[PDB]
RNA sequence: GGUUCGAAGACGAUCAGAUACCGUCGUAGUUCCGACCAUAAACGAUGCCGACCGGCGAUGCGGCGGCGUUAUUCCCAUGACCCGCCGGGCAGCUUCCGGGAAACCAAAGUCUUUGGGUUCCGGGGGGAGUAUGGUUGCAAAGCUGAAACUUAAAGGAAUUGA
């Protein structure tokens, strides 16, 4: 994860957490998270540290690589901020997403034909993907998720620290770790700048389709 | 035990004495009113003359004229 | 668990957790086990060994599993040391 | 009023296992304490520990490890024989594999196991499983 | 109270979205299609079923249809899935950053940026509305 | 008459691999199928029925009547359940609890009295257990003593192997449930009160889904 | 019978006895 | 058995309140208690804001609010429906109802 | 000292009958100054002093730190608005700290893992706060306060129905 001038962060990952807008904190504060913020603006708005970004998004980068069959992760975003940041993400790891909707008693139930039994669980936002997690007890399940400032820590067992529900700030934090674990495998160069571009996991709103179907001629 | 003391011993002692004239079975133990009304004034068995034979009636649910003596 | 002739008598030595010794019990769900994987220190890819863990389920919704791993993590060199 | 010190102690470890601090915090500290505390960190039931000296009476900041049900104590110290410790032990510990009562003797504050072994009866200050 | 039961609109949605091309818009044409293809044991029930499929033919024409996928716009709603820009988002020259996150940046090696326009924050620290 | 298991832990015993389920139970994982507990112990495991009770719900016309059955289990060696079921006729409420109740088995531990020198016979410390109002206490007692206690959570630990304990009890006895409850629980806590022989440390090993993957993505879905 | 009302009726009927128990003095 | 936690009245400070005359009856009530309401209105209501507007004197005039404040008793409240009785989570909602026509 | 109200009373309506609701009057009383009386669901139906065990959004009193508007213009500091820090106060919200028979309680918690110090008090229902004696008062009444006899249920919190 860190001391390792080959795991370290790059130059050319600044500029993408800064232009974003993943480092923009909130205002209110859940008593768990103050180890992960650096200090108050006055407007009101908290500053999320970015060393504590790259040293717990290789950890949490290094369970996944421990992880042995790729089916078993079990990926999920409810809110449609970032339901092309969890299928995109499918085509490059091999997960198993559900975007949109879960259905109580997938991971519980044994009678049903929608059946699930993983062993990760990596989810877009707790406090809204409410129902995934419970469900994480009743069934034994290392947990992930990309937290704020804001949210409680009911079943989870890593705490990355940004803003997670923007257009710009969701996608862009599920291509690190896809590319840091396949990285992490060998199969993309921590030599060659990675040939995807990272505006292939944002979500697009129905707002901006009649503003470029509508305008090419 | 609520009074903790390691010299109360007595304080301890006064109470409970002054409680258990309010147990029943004792009470009714521990005065002479228990024994003043008795017939038998404290005793298993005791003889008498009788005088007549009486019906008494029985009580609700159950009924049946049932056959007693006064002696 | 033996008399005085040393024979292990007692029918299997259950888990303990890794963070505070507290013995993970048979109808515990909310347990966990954890791998984590290591890195090699020149190539930046996976040596083929993790370093493993583990957390019981009376400290998950407690709310302090994701300051345990962390404390484990840490001084046994995975992440660095000042954070 | 803080009528009796050992207890105000005693319990704040156990309420600091019970949910599991990495050390604790105990105000106003004594010769029996410290002392008790070193009977403890004799079987291991506890860790080493730091006492602070401010000109007052000191604090002290045990380290606890979970190997700690609970900690009590028992009050008044009441007067033993050592023809009767059988019937505190065989009503206070929980087992006859584990256990200890801390007693006072002329000859030191200490464990039931040695005071067998010493010939002393004396006073009672709390136990520890 | 012409509302129709689920045996009509199980029987709907599971004709429209195989045979969507044979079918249309017209009553008395899918009236046929709808009886040369499947099992269906009285005439009564087989125009209840053939006319919601016109009901549901002309709302293929407006909007995405819940219950029922079809050739033709499942590719082009993929379109949109396999989309990419020219000119990236976040890589850009003239970045914003205040006097407490250029503080921030410059205690880790990141202290002397040829490419951070550094800014201030608006002075007055009034931010909340009132109650009532 | 196939047996055909849905789950990922229940199609590897039927494979023959997941060797004493002393494995399933040290990684905490949650049985919910019926048959991996009659392939572990099966003809060793002995059932019951200690009570039946009838309840009812007034309705407009008269009211529906059911009943209740409680099942007791548990091999003369070490494990046992106490399931329950409710239906509306009998032999469905037994049959549909003793399956229920091998679900919930447990292990459990058990010490000396004093001196060691033989084998384990007693509630290794005192152990309390609970449900609803009735408060049972498993206190350990020496050699050829017996249980000690009433015929509710006698039932249990006859069978359980406990073979000789002290008792206690509280509260209102005569709601079974409760009692049958209560001494279940206790017995469930034997092996979660730590003593100072397992104060050495843990050394880990490995779940059966890490070492099972290339077979499990063979077989079944 | 309502509390209060009956707690009258005992504070009636020895408040006569008074009364009546003095006279015989 | 228990059913309110703040037991029909507004008071943690206090031990004795002053008492007001229900304007519907006339009975005594405890001031946190009651049911409050305020009331603000012109004297012409909908029909009659037309009538008077062109028979009238002034160029360009606005006519006066009248201002009451209401005090009911629990029952005044409950008779005239001004307020319902409620289910048990319900209950809390001191959220007011919304105001919008 | 007697405006209003208003036990007792007089009428009018009401009803099978109403010495009850409502309606018209109206005494004792309602209000001051003096001395008695000592009880109320006198309530949080919840002893006082002590330690300890979570998170937040308000609020009142006192003290301290800090951008910027406004007032006295001439600014020194005092008032008014703005964001925290600490101490004592009345309440809230959130939650697998924990408890309980549940409702529910950050106390009603730290209780078979049963001991921080100390004061009042209950021991199945009625009979019965009765009889009696002693006590206190002008009086009504207040503090203390039994027995013979009488009976397998009173009762609590929660379910479904009607």
């Amino acid at each position: 994860s860190g001391a390792l001038d080959v795991l370290q962060m790059k130059e050319e990952d600044v500029l993408k957490f800064l232009a974003a807008g993943t480092h923009l904190g909130g205002t209110n504060l859940d008593f768990q998270m103050e180890q992960y913020i650096y200090k108050r603006k006055s407007d009101g708005i908290y500053i999320i540290n970015l060393k504590r970004t790259w040293e717990k998004l290789l950890l949490a980068a290094r369970a996944i690589v421990a992880i042995e069959n790729p089916a078993d992760v079990s990926v999920i975003s409810s809110r449609n901020t970032g339901q092309r940041a969890v299928l995109k993400f499918a085509a490059a790891t091999g997960a198993t997403p559900i975007a949109g909707r879960f259905t109580p008693g997938t991971f519980t139930n044994q009678i049903q034909t929608a059946f699930r039994e993983p062993r990760l669980l990596v989810v877009t936002d707790p406090r809204a993907d409410h129902q995934p997690l419970t469900e994480a007890s009743y069934v034994n399940l290392p947990t992930i998720a990309l937290c704020n400032t804001d949210s409680p820590l009911r079943y989870v067992d890593i705490a990355i620290p940004c803003n997670n529900k923007g257009a710009h700030s969701v996608g862009l934090m599920w291509w690190m770790l896809a590319r840091e674990v396949l990285r992490m495998r060998g199969t993309i160069s921590r030599e060659h700048p990675w040939e995807v571009m990272p505006d292939l996991y944002f979500y697009r709103d129905p707002e901006e389709i009649e503003k470029e179907e509508q305008a090419a001629a | 035990g609520k009074c903790r003391g390691l010299r109360t011993a007595r304080k301890l002692r006064s109470h409970r004495r002054d409680q258990k004239w309010h147990d029943k079975q004792y009470k009714k133990a521990h005065l002479g009113t228990a024994l003043k009304a008795n017939p038998f004034g404290g005793a298993s068995h005791a003889k008498g003359i009788v005088l007549e034979k009486v019906g008494v009636e029985a009580k609700q649910p159950n009924s049946a004229i049932r056959k007693c003596v006064r002696v | 668990m033996q008399n005085d002739a040393g024979e292990f008598v007692d029918l299997y030595v259950p888990r303990k957790c890794s963070a505070s010794n507290r013995i993970i019990g048979a109808k515990d769900h909310a347990s966990i086990q954890m791998n984590v994987a290591e890195v090699d220190k020149v190539t930046g890819r996976f040596n083929g060994q993790f370093k493993t863990y583990a957390i019981c389920g009376a400290i998950r919704r407690m709310g302090e599993s994701d300051d345990s791993i962390l404390r484990l993590a840490k001084a046994d060199g995975i992440v660095s040391k000042n954070f | 009023v803080r009528m009796n010190v050992l207890a105000d102690a005693l319990k704040s470890i156990n309420n600091a296992e019970k949910r599991g601090k990495r050390q604790v915090l105990i105000r106003p500290c004594s010769k029996v304490i410290v002392r008790f505390l070193t009977v403890m960190m004799k079987h291991g039931y506890i860790g080493e520990f730091e006492i602070i000296d401010d000109h007052r009476a000191g604090k002290i900041v045990v380290n606890l490890t979970g190997r700690l049900n609970k900690c009590g104590v028992i009050s008044p110290r009441f007067d033993v024989q050592l023809k009767d410790l059988e019937k505190w032990q065989n009503n206070l510990l929980p087992s006859r594999q584990f256990g200890f009562i801390v007693l006072t003797t002329s000859a030191g504050i200490m464990d039931h196991e040695e005071a067998r072994r010493k010939h002393t009866g004396g006073k009672i200050l709390g136990f520890f499983f | 109270g012409r509302v129709r039961t689920k045996t009509v609109k199980k029987a709907a949605r599971v004709i429209i979205e195989k045979y969507y091309t044979r079918l249309g818009n017209d009553f008395h044409t899918n009236k046929r299609v709808c009886e040369e293809i499947a099992i269906i044991p009285s005439k009564k029930l087989r125009n209840k079923i053939a006319g919601y499929v016109t009901h549901l033919m002309k709302r293929i024409q407006r909007g995405p249809v819940r219950g029922i996928s079809i050739k033709l716009q499942e590719e082009e709603r993929e379109r949109r899935d396999n989309y990419v820009p020219e000119v990236s988002a976040l890589d850009q020259e003239i970045i914003e950053v205040d006097p407490d996150t250029k503080e921030m940046l410059k205690l880790l090696d990141f202290g002397s940026l040829s490419n951070l326009q550094v800014t201030q924050p608006t002075v007055g620290m009034n931010f909340k509305t009132p109650r009532g | 008459k196939e047996w055909l298991p849905v789950t990922k832990l229940g199609r590897l015993v039927k494979d023959m691999k997941i060797k004493s389920l002393e494995e399933i139970y040290l990684f905490s994982l949650p049985i919910k199928e019926s048959e991996i507990i009659d392939f572990f112990l099966g003809a060793s495991l002995k059932d019951e029925v200690l009570k039946i009770m009838p309840v009812q719900k007034q309705t407009r016309a008269g009211q529906r009547t059911r009943f209740k059955a409680f099942v007791a289990i548990g091999d003369y060696n070490g494990h046992v359940g106490l399931g329950v079921k409710c239906s509306k006729e009998v032999a469905t409420a037994i049959r549909g609890a003793i399956i229920l109740a091998k679900l919930s088995i447990v292990p459990v531990r058990r010490g000396y009295w004093g001196n060691k020198i033989g084998k384990p016979h007693t509630v290794p410390c005192k152990v309390t257990g609970r449900c609803g109002s009735v408060l049972v206490r498993l206190i350990p007692a020496p050699r050829g003593t017996g249980i000690v206690s009433a015929p509710v959570p006698k039932k249990l630990l006859m069978m359980a192997g406990i073979d000789d304990c002290y008792t206690s009890a509280r509260g209102c006895t005569a709601t079974l449930g409760n009692f049958a409850k209560a001494t279940f629980d206790a017995i469930s806590k034997t092996y979660s009160y730590l003593t100072p022989d397992l104060w050495k440390e843990t050394v880990f090993t490995k779940s059966p889904y890490q070492e099972f993957t290339d077979h499990l993505v063979k077989t079944h879905t | 019978m309502r509390a209060k009302w009956r707690k009258k009726r005992m504070r009636r009927l020895k408040r006569k006895r008074r009364k009546m128990r003095q006279r015989s003095k | 058995t228990k059913k309110r936690r703040n037991n029909g009245r507004a008071k943690k400070g206090r031990g004795h309140v002053q008492p007001i005359r229900c304007t519907n009856c006339a009975r005594c009530v405890p001031k946190d208690k009651a049911i409050k309401k305020f009331v603000i209105r012109n004297i012409v209501e909908a029909a009659a804001v037309r009538d008077i507007s062109e028979a009238s004197v002034f160029d360009a005039y606005v006519l006066p609010k009248l201002y009451v404040k209401l005090h009911y008793c629990v029952s005044c409240a409950i008779h005239s429906k001004v307020v319902r009785n409620r289910s048990r989570e319900a209950r809390k909602d001191r959220t007011p109802p919304p105001r919008f026509r």
